[PDB]
């Protein structure tokens, strides 16, 4: 109810099950790139680890 | 540094800490008790929408 | 009941001092305990 | 010149006991008019001798259609980082 | 592993050695928060792990209507009653043995004859 | 063989120059190669053969 | 606890280096860069009380 429009989020766990390093990153509407989740979690206000 | 930041003064006070969070909650040994769950009931039952 | 209590009479505040004049909570988060009048 | 008062915070009133009362809708939305607290006494609040629980008892103003009763619960004890903070405009001219 | 976190900030401390004792030490990569280590391990790799077999089991398991119920005896309480389920690892490598959660005393066994 | 446990235990020996940066990544360059030596180590076989099975 | 900035982040985030040093920000409070308003401060203050 409101707008009728769909966006999408997706999270992504990048990196398989042989690698050293497997992070995630979140895609975002209208920034063109995949960013860590803990930079979104700092933008929304929760700087602690 | 920054020799321009452009605050907003305002007249503030603290008045008072906070020591206990509470929760009213009707006793249900009360005459008047089964009102308000009705009221709650009403809540849901209702249709504002014409 | 018995007197085995104490009850303190719970008034409203004047509305003459409520106007021109907000009350919000402050919270401030953190894990240590943060007091300004002495920290 | 601009302000004709102080600007800094206010630590005066700081050490003042106050609670933090989360409110039923029925009790809330007559409660947080301001077109009433006229300063009336709105009930008692009693607490046994020995704590451990609180209740609230309300005036015969309710007009019999809610509970005169109520339990303060304690939902946390011990409580910090919680203050009470005020804000009203400054006097502006010299 | 045991995951520390630091006193002042939150943040998370990393394990650092201090040659002028030979010894191990937490510090917070950004306030400069030192703790000595209670344990000397830092990491642990579970190939083979089985942290997950008994997952969800709950002070009301007994309500769900659907989980199995079964006669075995319970050896904490004796009693008869009890819920069954099997593992709760999705990997397609686990045996297919029972876990039983007591009805009456939130005790859990299993029907593991091999290795228990 | 004889032991209840079966555990192997590996140290990297440190050159004669003694490095001061590596100590930060010390820990972390033994999951690196604790990763390598999981991965990329060939006890014995021929590569790209999965499993084997004998039939009669 | 003497934060970065926004550029400087960027040019760490990027291929610098495979990885930040784990004491990075101890290695850059010896050097000076990124203090703290109240060390920026107090040095400031202690450098008139000197005087
Ligand atoms: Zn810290
Ligand atoms: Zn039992």
């Amino acid at each position: 109810k409101g707008s009728r429009f769909i966006s999408t989020l997706q999270v992504k766990l990048y990196g398989r099950e042989g690698s050293s390093a497997r992070t995630i990153k979140a895609t975002l509407p209208y920034i063109k790139q995949d960013i860590p989740i803990v930079i979104i979690f700092r933008a929304l206000g929760i700087i602690p680890d | 540094y920054i020799p321009y930041v452009k605050t907003i003064p305002k007249k503030t006070a603290i008045v008072g800490t906070v020591c206990h969070e509470c929760q009213v909650m009707p006793s249900m040994n009360d005459p008047n008790y089964h009102k308000i769950v009705e009221q709650r009931r009403n809540i849901v039952k209702l249709n504002n929408k014409e | 009941d018995p007197n085995e209590y104490n009850e303190f009479p719970l008034r409203a505040i004047p509305k003459e001092d409520l106007e021109n004049m907000r009350t919000h909570l402050l919270k401030f988060q953190s894990k240590k305990k943060i007091n300004p009048v002495t920290d | 010149k601009v302000y004709e008062e102080s600007l800094d915070l206010d630590l005066e009133r700081s050490n003042r006991q106050v609670w933090l009362v989360r409110l039923p809708m029925f009790l809330a939305e007559k409660w947080r008019d301001r077109n009433n607290l006229h300063g009336q006494e709105l009930g008692k609040i009693r607490i046994n001798k020995d704590g451990s629980k609180i209740t609230l008892l309300l005036n015969e103003n309710d007009n019999d259609s809610i509970p005169h009763e109520y339990d303060l619960e304690l939902t946390k004890k011990v409580v910090e980082n919680e203050y009470v903070f005020t804000e009203q405009n400054l006097k502006k001219y010299q | 592993t045991t995951f520390r976190f630091c006193r002042d900030c939150n943040n998370m401390l990393y394990p650092r050695e201090d040659k002028e004792n030979n010894r191990l030490l937490f510090e917070c990569r950004t306030c400069s928060y030192v703790e000595e280590a209670g344990s000397p391990l830092v990491y642990r790799h579970e190939l083979i792990t089985n942290i997950g077999e008994t997952a969800g089991v709950v002070q009301d398991i007994g309500s769900d209507p659907t989980l199995p119920r079964s006669d075995r005896e319970c050896p904490k309480c004796h009693s008869r009653e009890n819920v069954f389920f099997q593992s709760q690892q999705r990997r397609k490598d686990t045996s297919m043995v029972l876990f039983f959660v007591c009805l009456s005393c939130s005790h859990i066994f299993t029907s593991d004859q091999k290795n228990k | 063989d004889n032991d209840e446990k079966l555990i192997i235990r590996c140290r990297v020996v440190r050159p004669k120059s003694l490095d001061a940066e590596t100590e930060a990544e010390e820990d972390h360059m033994l999951k690196k190669i604790e990763n390598t030596m999981l991965e990329n180590i060939t006890l014995r076989g021929v590569e790209n053969i999965e499993r084997v099975v004998m039939m009669k | 606890y003497a934060t970065l900035t926004i550029d400087e982040a960027e040019k760490r985030m990027d291929k610098k280096s495979g990885e930040v040093p784990r004491w990075l920000m101890k290695h850059l409070d010896n050097i000076g860069t990124t203090t703290t308003r109240y060390d920026r401060t107090r040095r400031k203050l202690k450098a008139v009380a000197d005087q």
